[PDB]
C-alpha cells in the first residue's frame, strides 16, 4: 500500500497520483461509478501498463487538451485512458485500457490542481499495494498484442519506447 | 479560446526557460532537461519577426508534424532516432528522448583524423551509416537535410551505434531522384566538413549500394545530380 505521485513538468501547479489495488472483489461497482462520475478519477487496466511513465506522458497530453478546450472525449479522466491505446478509436480505447466488471487488478490515477484519499480507498474492496508491484501485474503478451509491437521495434529500444511513440503520435497520423 | 491559447503558449515559454539551450539551427532551438523523470530535448520551432506571421506559423507546424511522422516511421522500421514523447501544436514544440553522452559524426571523425592523422579506421563506420541509410531509403524516407551533425553515436562509441536526428525538412518520397538528392546533400557538406576523407565516403557508397534493395536507380541519380549541381 503506497501512493506514487509525481508533479506534471509543463503545468508544475498539477499533480499526478496513482494507486494500485489487488484482489479486488468490487471492479463491477467500480467502474459504475467512475461512470457516474461519483468516483473522481481514471480506472485503468494495470495488466497493460509498463512503466508510470506511461501513465503520466497520457496525464501530460489530457491535461494539455484539457486546458486548451480541445480534449477528444468528454472528460479529463476518459481522456487519460484514451491517450493510453495506440489507436483512435475512443470505445475501443476505453474497453481495452480501463477497467471491466470482472478484473481483480486496478489502477486509480487522479489529478489535482483537494481529494480525500482515504475515502477514495475504501471504495475499493480490495488490498492496496505499492506502484513497485506493477511489473508483476503487466501482462507482456497483452501489451504485444494491443500495441502491435514487433521485434523490430524491440530490437532498437524497450516496449515502453516503442509504447510512447505511439501514443505521442497517433494524433499525426 | 485565444485566451487559453496564449496561456498553453506562455506555460511553454516557461518551460522551456528552465531548460539548457544545446544547439541552435535556421528553425529550430534545441533544449535539454527532463521530462516526467526522463532526460529529454525539447525542439521549438521558432518564429522569426520579419516573415509574415501566418507563414511562420504554418511552417512551425509543418516541419513538427513532418518530424514527429518521421521519428514514428523510423521505430517502427527499426531505424535508430530518437523516440517522441509529447507534441504541442500550440507552441510548436516537440519532445523527445534525449540521446544521452552521445557524440556527432562530425566530432568523431574530425577527432580522429587530428589523432590518427589518416582516415583508414573510419571505413567500419562508414559502412555502418551505408547500412543505416539504406535502410531508411528503402522505407522512402527523405531525411532533407544530411550531415555528420543529424547523425549521433550512442555510447559506448567503438560500438558504432548511430542514432538519426532531426527531421524537420523530411518527407515520404520512392522516386530515385529525391534519394539521389537526399545522398549529394550528404556528400556535399561530407567533403566539405571533412576534407580528405574521400576513401571514407567510398565506403559508405559501397555500403549503402549493397544494403539498399533499389539503389541502383539512386545511384544513377546522385550521379545526374553531381552534374546538375
Ligand atoms: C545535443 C544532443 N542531442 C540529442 O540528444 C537530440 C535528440 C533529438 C534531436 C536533437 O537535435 C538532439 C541533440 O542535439 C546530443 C548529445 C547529448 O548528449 N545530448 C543532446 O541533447
Amino acid at each position: 500500500h503506497m501512493q506514487l505521485t509525481h508533479q506534471l513538468d509543463l503545468f508544475p501547479e498539477c499533480r499526478v497520483t496513482l494507486l494500485l489495488f489487488k484482489d479486488v472483489k468490487n471492479a463491477g461497482d467500480l467502474r459504475r461509478k467512475a461512470m457516474e462520475g461519483t468516483i473522481d478519477g481514471s480506472l485503468i487496466n494495470p495488466t497493460v501498463i509498463v512503466d508510470p511513465f506511461q501513465i503520466l506522458v497520457a496525464a501530460n497530453k489530457a491535461v494539455h487538451l484539457y486546458k486548451l478546450g480541445k480534449m477528444k472525449t468528454r472528460t479529463l479522466s476518459t481522456e487519460i485512458i484514451f491517450n493510453l491505446s495506440p489507436n483512435n478509436n475512443i470505445s475501443e480505447a476505453l474497453k481495452k485500457f480501463g477497467i471491466s466488471a470482472n478484473d481483480t487488478s486496478i489502477l486509480i490515477v487522479y489529478i489535482e490542481e483537494q481529494i480525500n484519499q482515504e475515502y477514495l480507498i475504501s471504495q475499493v474492496e480490495g488490498h492496496q499495494v505499492s506502484l513497485k508491484n506493477l511489473p508483476e501485474i503487466m501482462n507482456i503478451t497483452e501489451v504485444k498484442k494491443i500495441y502491435k509491437l514487433s521485434s523490430q521495434e524491440e530490437s532498437i529500444g524497450t516496449l515502453l519506447d516503442a509504447i510512447i511513440c505511439r501514443m505521442s503520435t497517433k494524433d499525426v497520423l | 479560446e485565444a485566451e487559453a491559447l496564449a496561456a498553453a503558449r506562455e506555460r511553454s515559454s516557461r518551460f522551456l526557460s528552465g531548460l539548457e539551450l544545446v544547439k541552435q539551427g535556421a528553425e529550430a532551438r534545441v533544449f535539454r532537461g527532463r521530462f516526467q523523470g526522463r532526460a529529454a530535448v525539447i525542439k521549438h520551432r521558432f518564429p522569426k519577426g520579419y516573415r509574415h506571421p501566418a507563414l511562420e506559423a504554418r511552417l512551425g507546424r509543418r516541419r513538427t508534424v513532418q518530424e514527429a511522422r518521421a521519428l514514428l516511421r523510423c521505430r517502427r522500421a527499426g531505424i535508430s532516432a530518437p523516440v517522441v514523447f509529447f507534441v504541442d501544436y500550440a507552441s510548436n514544440c516537440l519532445y523527445m528522448e534525449e540521446i544521452e553522452g552521445s557524440v556527432t559524426v562530425r566530432d568523431y571523425i574530425q577527432s580522429t583524423m587530428e589523432t590518427e592523422k589518416t582516415p583508414q579506421g573510419l571505413s567500419n563506420l562508414a559502412k555502418t551509416i551505408g547500412q543505416v541509410l539504406a535502410r531508411m531509403h528503402d522505407e522512402d524516407l527523405i531525411h532533407g537535410d544530411l550531415t555528420t551533425s543529424n547523425m549521433l553515436l550512442k555510447p559506448p562509441l567503438e560500438q558504432l551505434n548511430i542514432v538519426l536526428i532531426d527531421f524537420g525538412l523530411s518527407f515520404i518520397s520512392a522516386l530515385p531522384e529525391d534519394k539521389g538528392v537526399d545522398l549529394y546533400v550528404l556528400e556535399k557538406a561530407f567533403l566539405s566538413t571533412h576534407p580528405n576523407t574521400e576513401t571514407v565516403f567510398e565506403a559508405f557508397l559501397k555500403s549503402y549500394s549493397t544494403s539498399s534493395k533499389k539503389a541502383r536507380p539512386v545511384l544513377k541519380k546522385l550521379d545526374e545530380v553531381r552534374l546538375r549541381g
